[PDB]
RNA sequence: GCAUGCUACAAUGGCUGGUACAGAGAGUGGCGAGCCUGUGAGGGUGAGCGAAUCUCGGAAAGCCGGUCUCAGUUCGGAUUG
RNA sequence: GUCGCCUCCUAAAGGGUAACGGAGGCGCCCAAAGGUUCCCUCAGCCUGGUUGGUAAUCAGGUGGUGAGUGUAAGUGCACAA
């Protein structure tokens, strides 16, 4: 993982979007691609779509969500099983 | 009771290596009782343990980097 | 030997004293007691052989100080396999000096050594003011050795108490002590 | 009944029945020596109560054991499951989670082969 | 499902302390010694060397002492927190 | 297809009563499943309980016959047969 004294990389749009979303009222979805930032307390109780390569799938984002980044909740790949 | 039917059963000591020495009635066969540990000793209600959990997800966040 | 068990005693002094005054009973024979400890073990892999039940007997008359009384099947049944007759099971009633003294030996000394134990739950009355529990594990009965038990098996102990309803059952058993928790 | 839930086996040194409990490794059990003061090469058999219950006394202090540590990474692997990671996708799907490839054995995590019926040639 | 490999299933071995003997190569956004710090990966300082000079550098197997004693293990190191 | 024996219905409230009328059994079994004496009450249902499940064994509550009776059916049998 990411080394501790480099702190959290947060893509610093998200942040800025995050945090104007919290100066405005925390209810909006904040569209986004990405997935390589990661979650912090300051945007707990927001809706972000990260994108998954093709659609922005919506994530709510809770308490536990904030050691993890914002991709791990948009998986990329279908499967479904073989066959059927 | 009836005789002959039923196993050795006398007088007994426990010791619970806790402090705690007490003269109950076992069937313990030539011998005596060496508890690893009593009620009175155990770490569950003398409360010695209080694990409950470690739920501070944040708690963890802000202690790695706040 | 001639001696009044101390989980007797206290039970007489504290507990009764402690019921007559947070119940209000208004007749001094209304306050509850234990009436019976029933120790069984259903050890229905019996149906094959035998040896299970004599380790089995072996086992309860190490930890109760009584022979037991060996059930037969009330009926058989082919998918548990266990013919009419059979042994499948056996079962000891403790009452009086007995009753109190393993009911003693067993608080201080039995379930303090379960594997992670975190109490028994308050929640397994009959409804009737008696409380039936199960032990899934007995070498943790230490009057028994540790290197020669046949194979692991469990028991059921169940406390019958002269108590009208579930709370002051509970109450009582609370009294004379049980590791109870707040769950389910 | 030995140690907090686990009986260390006789006829064999002190340094590995450590070992033999849950959650404790090789370095943990050799810190445990080190820090009890209790010697390493010699058999369970001989261990005086008062010595294995100051063994047993710095393990519960110091190390989460036995059902505590598998109650805490069985919360954890639930966690996983609960939040939805990727992680725990996987974790669900019963196949492997730190990025292993799985096209051609994960074996241990897909279990035994249960080899499939496939198209057939002319 | 196949194919090419790696690590194994242990005692001609595992662990641990000590101690020998190479060759061929690479290096300035590089090779980095030494010292300090950390259980360690590393970090902080930081000489030297465009290199038969300085650094990578320790060779490992082996030998010697201790230990494990045939145990699905003090084998194996997959998986998972 | 049937032929002797047993139980029920037909059979019309004693007994008896036919049809190639309607249902089933028997050609045994048990040294206890006989004799006697004393003791006991079931099935089902509800609740609680290691393995254990609808149902094994245990506890409490309920429950009068719906269980049971070596073997068909009827008449009996819980005063228990
Ligand atoms: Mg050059
Ligand atoms: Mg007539
Ligand atoms: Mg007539
Ligand atoms: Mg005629
Ligand atoms: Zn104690």
């Amino acid at each position: 993982p990411r080394s501790l004294k480099k702190g959290p990389f947060v893509d610093e749009h998200l942040a800025k979007k995050v945090t104007a979303q919290n100066e405005a009222g925390t209810h909006n979805v904040i569209k986004t691609w990405s997935r390589r930032s990661m979650v912090t307390p300051d945007m707990i109780g927001h809706t972000i779509g990260v994108h998954d390569g093709r659609k922005h799938v919506p994530v709510f984002v809770t308490e536990s969500m904030v050691g993890h980044k914002l991709g791990e909740f948009a998986p990329t790949r279908t499967f479904k099983g073989h066959v059927k | 009771m009836k005789q002959g039917i039923h196993p050795d059963y006398r007088e007994t000591t426990v010791v619970c290596t806790c402090g705690n020495t007490f003269t109950t009635r076992s069937t313990s066969q030539s011998g005596t009782l060496n508890a690893d540990v009593c009620s009175k000793c155990h770490p569950f209600y003398t409360g010695k343990q209080k694990i409950l959990d470690a739920g501070g997800r944040v708690a963890r966040f802000e202690r790695r980097y706040g | 030997a001639h001696e009044m068990p101390r989980l007797k005693k206290q039970y007489r002094e504290q507990i009764r004293a402690a019921m007559q005054e947070e119940f209000g009973y208004r007749n001094p024979m209304l306050i509850p007691g234990l009436e019976k400890i029933v120790v069984n073990m259903g050890v229905g892999d019996a149906a094959h052989d035998s040896k299970v039940m004599d380790g089995a007997i072996r086992d309860i008359t190490a930890i109760t100080g009584q022979k037991p009384q060996v059930t037969k099947a009330r009926k058989s049944i082919a998918q548990f396999k266990l013919r009419e007759g059979q042994p499948i099971g056996c079962h000891v009633t403790l009452r009086g000096d007995r009753m109190w003294e393993f009911a003693d030996r067993l608080l201080t000394l039995a379930l303090p050594r379960i594997r992670d134990f975190r109490g028994l739950n308050s929640n397994q009355f009959d409804g009737k003011g008696n409380y039936t529990f199960g032990l899934s594990e007995q070498v943790m009965f230490l009057e028994i050795d540790q290197d020669k038990i046949d194979r692991i098996r469990g028991m059921d102990i169940t406390f019958v108490t002269t108590a009208q309803t579930n709370e002051e059952g509970k109450a009582l058993l609370k009294h004379l002590g049980f590791p109870f928790k707040a769950k389910d | 009944a030995r140690l907090i839930g686990v009986d260390l086996p006789r006829d064999k040194r002190l340094e590995v029945a450590l070992t033999y409990i849950y959650g404790i490794g090789r370095t943990r059990a050799t810190e445990t020596l080190k820090a009890t003061g209790i010697s390493g090469d010699l058999r369970v058999h001989e261990l005086t109560d008062d010595q294995l219950v100051a063994l047993r006394d710095h393990i519960e202090a110091n190390y989460h054991v036995e059902g505590d540590l598998r109650r805490e990474v069985a919360a954890d692997i639930r966690r996983k499951i609960e939040i939805g990671t990727y992680q725990g996708r996987r974790h669900r799907s019963g196949l492997p989670v730190r990025g292993q490839r799985t096209r051609t054995n994960a074996r241990t995590r897909k279990g035994k082969r249960k080899a499939v019926a496939k198209k057939k040639a002319k």
